[PDB]
């Protein structure tokens, strides 16, 4: 069980750790988060009480180093940093634990929600989508644009999601225009799965990461990426049976977790209606269709 | 974006453009079978692809053989249209390729956009205009070449005959749309108006009669009267 200490909390802030969140008061003696489950990526995220604009946060894996948070009064944010001195870090963490100035990652034993949202998400794949190779953790915020959004402006601070475009030469084989446009199996199975992602795990990993960035930071480009990757599978007549069964589980936990009040801005009516009711896979997502119909029947 | 009454003069500028109408691509007769079920029998169709500036009509005849053993023909008809328009653009020298293609029905946008991905600089546009190009098969010489085709065939016409020697492309397009609107509203009445005076003939290389300027004004008046009458009848106004 791993720890992300905080130097201090000089500004009032809502702190997120995965799907959990805590209010911290200006200069509250808060020194971080302990008992973080090893084996998963995690995201620590922030919304200042004084600027409910710019949600921002850090994807990290405690197996990859010793990370702490320290407020930077110049840049005006909570920054993740790596402590290379293992002894200095253990000494810092032991003191803060002894003084009980840390919140405990509040996982219920029965509860597989975080595992189910992050099953295929790997830090090494996050670091390719969010390029900043001098750090072992990845910064994301509300306003970061995707490589695809930048085509239709600062490449350094972009989300490098795989570009999916249903009306592109990549998506459409010369002389199979109608076939490839109405049945996207070629695009999914040969171009994306065999060509770019290499396997369904990497594809689901990107899908899951796009969802989480959409949900935690209200990142619009991430929301577009999550929907495009769903729609590419649902619009393919030929999908491995294991991918459909897993997709149904992935989407079920995402819909289950989404705040009820954000359904209107995070869920694309057209895509969900098409995927559940019109698409080739309209009858392949039983769990997802049942939770959507019971939780968001307005959208449909 | 969409072509409408507000950007109408764009049709007559020096940017090459084509209207594509797919209405007459997939045509059927509905009939009773011996068992008293209903069946369709396809008849020959055509893509109506028109340069509104020059009057050049690229009439691609769609032979019934293209539907043999195909499913969802009304959907295939949009894709076959888009394939044939794409083939036509590729067949034209670069300096003759259109800068815009305007589709008369929105269901043609995706099929045409997907077939024209090789031409990212050609703008595919819908229109707000209710253009009567569906009535093209009421022009005797166009109907005749479609119904006689025994194979796929492209036939080239000038839908304005020699009008551009005397009038602008704006006026030529207004006359064409009034003639087609009349033929669409009441074909029999429209055709009676066009042919009632046997002294005015259709040249072998033309589609419409050889009206003087004065006779065109009278003809144009008779077609507007036909359209308003039929409107009062349609709507009990």
């Amino acid at each position: 069980m791993n720890t992300v200490p905080f130097t201090s909390a000089p500004i009032e802030v809502t702190i997120g750790i995965d799907q959990y969140s805590f209010n911290v008061k200006e200069n509250q003696p808060f020194h971080g988060i302990k008992d973080i489950p090893i084996g998963h990526v995690h995201v620590i995220h922030f919304q200042h009480a004084d600027n409910s604009s710019m949600r921002y946060g850090y994807w990290f894996d405690c197996r990859m180093g010793n990370f702490y948070i320290q407020y930077d009064p110049k840049d005006g944010l909570y920054k993740m940093m790596e402590e290379r001195d293992g002894a200095k870090f253990e000494n810092i963490v032991h003191n803060f634990k002894e003084r009980q100035m840390m919140v405990s990652y509040p996982k219920i034993d029965e509860d597989d929600t975080w595992y189910n949202l992050t099953e295929f998400v790997q830090m090494d794949k996050i670091r390719k989508i969010v390029r900043k190779d001098e750090n072992q953790f990845s910064y994301v915020d509300s306003s970061m644009t995707t490589v695809q959004e930048n085509e239709l402006s600062d490449p350094a601070h972009s989300l490098n999601y795989t570009v999916i475009n249903f009306k592109s030469r990549e998506a459409i084989r010369p002389g199979h225009e109608m076939e490839d446009f109405l049945d996207k199996s070629y695009y999914l199975n040969t171009v994306m799965l065999q060509g770019i992602f290499k396997n369904s795990s990497n594809y689901f990993g990107e899908l899951q990461f796009a969802f989480l960035n959409a949900m935690f930071f209200g990142n619009y480009g991430s929301s577009l990426q999550w929907h495009a990757m769903i729609e590419l599978i649902c619009s393919s007549a030929t999908v491995p049976k294991h991918m459909l069964d897993k997709l149904d589980e992935i989407l079920y936990y995402q819909i289950k977790t989404l705040p009820e009040q954000y359904s209107d801005i995070l869920l694309n009516e057209r895509v969900w209606n098409i995927c559940l009711y019109s698409s080739f896979q309209k009858n392949s997502l039983h769990n997802t269709e049942k939770i959507m119909e019971n939780k968001y029947p307005e959208l449909l | 974006g969409a072509m409408n009454s507000s950007n109408y003069a764009e049709l007559f500028n020096n940017d090459i453009k084509l209207f594509v109408d797919d209405t007459n691509v997939y045509r059927v007769t509905v009939h009773k079978t011996f068992e008293g079920n209903v069946a369709t029998k396809a008849i020959n169709g055509c893509i109506f692809t028109l340069n509104p500036k020059t009057g050049h009509l690229f009439l691609k005849i769609i032979h019934t053989s293209v539907w043999a053993g195909q499913k969802r023909l009304s959907q295939l008809a949009k894709w076959k249209t888009a394939e044939e328009v794409s083939a036509l653009v590729r067949s034209l020298p670069k300096e003759e390729q259109p800068k815009q293609i305007i589709v008369t029905r929105k269901a043609m946008l995706d099929p045409l956009e997907v077939h024209m991905l090789d031409f990212p600089n050609i703008a595919i546009r819908p229109t707000e205009l209710r253009l009567p190009f569906s009535a093209a098969m009421s022009i005797d010489k166009l109907s005749d070449v479609v119904m006689k085709a025994t194979e796929p065939q492209m036939v080239l016409f000038n839908i304005y005959d020699d009008w551009l020697d005397r009038i602008s492309s704006y006026t030529a397009f207004s006359r064409l749309t009034l003639l087609l609107r009349a033929l669409k509203t009441n074909e029999e009445s429209a055709k009676m108006i066009l042919l009632s005076d046997p002294t005015i003939t259709i040249k072998s290389y033309h589609l419409w009669p050889s009206f003087t300027d004065e006779q065109w004004i009278t003809i144009e008046s008779q077609m507007r009267d036909l359209i308003l009458t039929e409107y009062g009848r349609k709507y009990n106004v």
